[PDB]
RNA sequence: CGCACGCGCGCUACACUGACGGAGCCAGCGAGUCUAACCUUGGCCGAGAGGUCUUGGUAAUCUUGUGAAACUCCGUCGUGCUGGGGAUAGAGCAUUGUAAUUAUUGCUCUUCAACGAGGAAUUCCUAGUAAGCGCAAGUCAUCAGCUUGCGUUGAUUACGUCCCU
């Protein structure tokens, strides 16, 4: 169980994917360092899973963030996502399952704008 | 916390909202307690988030829109005015940046003292406008209790922003006052003047 | 007058509730732009602690 | 005035001019052994929690 | 040199489209890999290049004259 | 920030270059409050004697200025700016007018004085605009 | 550690630099970008008026060790700004040319960075190898 | 298109979540010369404007990843019709148009106005709708303010019937 999958999500119109190999265990979010992270508020928001499954299971993972397009509330909200899909970088091809039943879980209606297509739809004004 | 030697730079300060659960970088959320009949069960804090922007379809059925993120409702205290929502984006840092100065005044976690002051304000009554024919009077009749708790928390969305708008000091830091006694009556404030005036109003002319 | 300001912060700083620019205001001396310049050399003395920065919201707390 | 709460656990709909007023019966929360019919605007549901003021006021016509 | 097709008109392709893939064997001028452009209102334009002699794509083009 | 009180020293309103330059305002727009010099004349002295706008301003030494009488005092060779000022290199003299409360209103309506003595429009009915609109 | 040149914050690597060049004093002053404000995009011109210009001539440090472009017509794109145009929201912001002479053509006076032929300016292994000495006066003492 | 009055439209300013000096640098509905004067990507010419002394283009390539904006972080100012506004207007600059007049908008800098969310009445609102913010276009020789869109980021309050109609 390794995916070497791009894990697509659209930004509404855009290429929100996400490369997925295993790795070491060595975040790079965006180049600037996690001791210098430029928002130190929003810096918690890059940490859901971890806080809910530990940093036990999941330390083997290259993190990788390219998304196009953003602001304030979909930069430093959602690249937290990738740690809940870049961190779980661990179910397809390569290396062993067995933690399957805690991440469709945790995971089934926790934050659906992480897990699934966050619904936040564009704007037609109503005609 | 048993760590993992990483050569990727990370502060001790970081990981520590994980077993030492402080949900803001030094503040908590594990004291939620209540006195009064009010204010009890909206503080939707159960999925481990730090946020928790919950906002899908709340609002379609005619029950489940009470059970609204305590973000969705609550914490609205925020954002009432347009000028600086119509320049929007400029609105997460009310809270967190000022909230150390409550958590000096006997409070240890911020919601200590907080305990007995949010739900105690506690609405029991409030006049309809009668019809009257002529005479608009009032009648001693009973609102669901949602107006004293809006004396107290639709009166901090203005008493955060827009009683701040055009203040004297800054937006986010005149409210180093909004929630040291706002237990009970005082009725020398911006939204405690009105306190009495639930009790009475409906009660002068009943 | 001189230094009373000295004196009557070192003994007052355990009386003050807070550590800001109105704590002055109450001798009616100053309001003005001698305030933001006064963020960044008052806790040298070492008694009511920082808290956080920020370049267009420099804000700090009382102890 | 005692807090005298009220649970909702039966309710009538939702009437009035512009749909808020609602006939309510309520059998009481702490004791068991109250039943009164009441008037209260807004919205309110089948097993939910109100309050109402007096003591057995039992008065139907509260709008 | 190239070829620029111009497209105004998504109902009548599968008759050069399967002369590009299914019957271009049948003058053995193979072809390079086509791009999937994102199609903007609609625009299906090829692009052929002619390394050859006046006969086969002139073939293709001067049969193809019913204005 | 320095815990240091002073004996009398600092007023709160002064009386500077003949007119109210104040003591609560800097060099810069107090010579604001008079009309006649903007932001980037004594802002163009930051970059020679670090002096911004970011103080309450009963502060000014009459020496410092003695630098920027090196700018100041002979309005022919010391660094008057040429894209900046009110009237400048006018139609009514010629040279670039960064001058003061007493000498910006006198040397700023020879356009006005002009145009319908002329036959055309600001000679009458400017004179007009003095004969009805100034009272 | 791999300490390197992209794992560093926006401006602790450029006026954290510039924490000892005023030690040495090296750069460019010009003479009228100085009464003219830096862009149409301006109230007021910069405070400090010596650090004034290693904070603008140094910005080229890192941004174009990672990519390719700082124009002059180009800069317009990236540099859009808040135009109050008073009717009308804001827009987009066209900059300064002239003395660039005296500040664009003082970014190549420290050897970091120099102009590419693509459009812009780009970095050589003179601004990989003397920032591990220079930025490395930073990056070698925030290890 | 000149102004005794009066209305509406949108856009602002009446402030310290404000904008400013720079780094953190994203989208798409994308659109660009034939029997040529278009989109524009080299430094500088220039206080500034771009000419396209050049180049790339029949096109997701060359603009283009429209390196878009509101913007996030080191420094700026604690309430002073105010470092709020450029309101009105002048002087030092263009891309043009056969000439900028009733200046056509692009360009450096001062003049800094009424107005303390403003009497009556209200405009639209539910799983993607308020709310800002851009992009480029018929406006373009001078831009979009109207507009049709797309993109960016996206709040209190809710399933109800006539009280208004």
């Amino acid at each position: 169980a390794v995916p070497s999958v791009q894990t697509f999500g659209k930004k509404k119109s855009a290429t929100a994917v996400a490369h997925v190999k295993a790795g070491k265990g060595l975040i790079k979010v965006n180049g600037s360092p996690i001791t210098l992270v430029e928002p130190e508020i929003l810096r918690f928001k890059v940490y859901e899973p971890l806080l809910l499954v530990g940093l036990d299971k999941f330390s083997n993972i290259d993190i990788r963030v390219r998304v196009t397009g953003g602001g304030h509330v979909s930069q430093v909200y959602a690249i937290r996502q990738a740690i809940a899909k870049g961190l779980v970088a661990y179910h397809q091809k390569y290396v062993d399952e067995q933690s399957k039943n805690e991440l469709k879980k945790a995971f089934t209606s926790y934050d659906r704008t992480l897990l699934i297509a966050d619904s936040r739809r564009p704007e037609p004004k109503k005609f | 916390f048993t760590p993992v030697v990483l050569a990727t730079p990370i502060p001790e300060e970081v990981q520590q909202a994980q077993t030492e659960i402080k949900l803001f970088n030094k503040w908590s959320f594990e004291e939620v307690e209540v006195k009064d009949a009010s204010l009890v069960d909206y503080v939707q804090v159960r999925q481990p988030i730090f946020v928790a922007h919950t906002a899908g379809r709340y609002a379609n059925k005619r029950f489940r829109k009470a059970q609204c993120p305590i973000i969705e409702r609550l914490t609205n205290s925020l954002m009432m005015n347009g000028r600086n929502n119509g320049k929007k984006l400029k609105a997460v840092r009310i809270i967190k940046h000022t909230l150390d100065i409550i958590n000096v005044l006997t409070d240890q976690n911020p919601i200590q003292v907080v305990v007995d002051a949010i739900t105690n304000t506690g609405p029991r009554e409030d006049t309809t406008r009668v019809g009257g024919g002529g005479a608009a009077r009032r009648q001693a009749v009973d609102v669901s209790p949602l107006r004293r708790v809006n004396q107290a928390i639709a009166l901090l969305t203005i008493g955060a922003r827009e009683a701040a708008f055009r203040n004297i000091k800054t937006i986010a830091e005149t409210l180093a006052e909004e929630l040291i006694n706002a237990a009970k009556g005082s009725s020398t404030s911006y939204a405690i003047k009105k306190k009495d005036e639930l009790e009475r109003v409906a009660k002068s002319n009943r | 007058l001189d230094q009373e300001k000295y004196d009557r912060i070192l003994k007052e700083v355990p009386t003050y509730r807070y550590v800001s620019v109105s704590v002055l205001v109450d001798r009616l001396k100053i309001g003005g732009s001698l305030a933001r310049i006064a963020l960044r050399h008052l806790e040298k003395e070492g008694i009511i602690k920082p808290i956080s920065k920020h370049s267009k919201q420099a804000i700090y707390t009382r102890a | 005035t005692p807090v005298t709460l009220a649970k909702v656990i039966k309710v009538l709909g939702r009437t009035g001019s512009r749909g808020g007023v609602t006939q309510v019966r309520v059998e009481f929360l702490e004791d068991t052994s109250r039943t009164i019919v009441r008037n209260v605007k807004g919205p309110v549901r089948e097993n939910d929690i109100l309050v109402l003021m007096e003591s057995e006021r039992e008065a139907r016509r509260l709008r | 040199i190239r070829i620029t097709l111009t497209s105004t008109k998504v109902k009548q392709l599968e008759n050069v489209s399967s002369n590009i893939v299914k019957n271009a064997e049948q003058h053995n001028l193979v072809k390079k890999g086509p791009v999937r452009l994102p199609t903007k209102v609609r625009i299906h334009k090829r692009y052929i290049d002619l390394e050859a002699p006046v006969q086969i794509v002139k073939r293709i083009t001067q049969i193809t004259i019913e204005p | 920030s320095l815990v240091v009180q002073e004996q009398g020293s600092f007023q709160h309103i002064l009386r500077l270059l003949n007119t109210n330059v104040d003591g609560n305002i800097k060099i810069v727009y107090a010579l604001t409050t008079i009309k006649g010099v903007g932001r980037r004349y004594s802002n163009l002295v930051c970059k020679k004697a670090d002096v911004d706008l970011h103080k309450r301003a009963g502060e000014l030494t009459q020496e410092e200025l003695e630098r920027i009488v090196q700018i100041m005092q002979n309005p022919t060779h010391y660094k008057i700016p040429a894209w900046f000022l009110n009237r400048q290199n006018d139609i009514t003299d010629g040279k670039d007018y960064h001058t003061l409360a007493n000498n910006v209103e006198s040397k700023l309506r020879d356009d006005l004085e002009r145009l319908k003595k002329i036959r055309a429009h600001r000679g009458i009915r400017h004179f007009w605009g003095l004969r009805v609109r100034g009272q | 550690p791999g300490v390197s040149v992209r794992d560093v914050a926006a401006q602790d690597f450029i006026n954290a630099y510039a924490s000892f060049l005023q030690r040495q004093g090296k750069l460019e002053v010009p003479g009228y970008v100085d009464i003219v404000k830096t862009s149409s995009g301006n109230e007021m011109p910069p405070q400090d008026a010596e650090g004034w210009f290693y904070k603008r001539a140094a910005s080229v440090a890192r941004h174009i060790y990672m990519r390719k472009q700082v124009g002059v017509g180009k800069l317009n794109k990236l540099y859009g700004g808040a135009k109050s145009r008073g009717v009308r929201p804001y827009k987009h912001i066209d900059a300064s040319g002239s003395i660039n002479r005296k500040v664009l053509q003082a970014l190549e006076k420290i050897g970091i960075v120099e102009i590419s032929p693509k459009g812009g300016r780009r970095i050589s292994e003179n601004g990989q190898r003397d920032l591990d000495r220079i930025a490395a006066q930073t990056l070698e003492e925030d290890e």
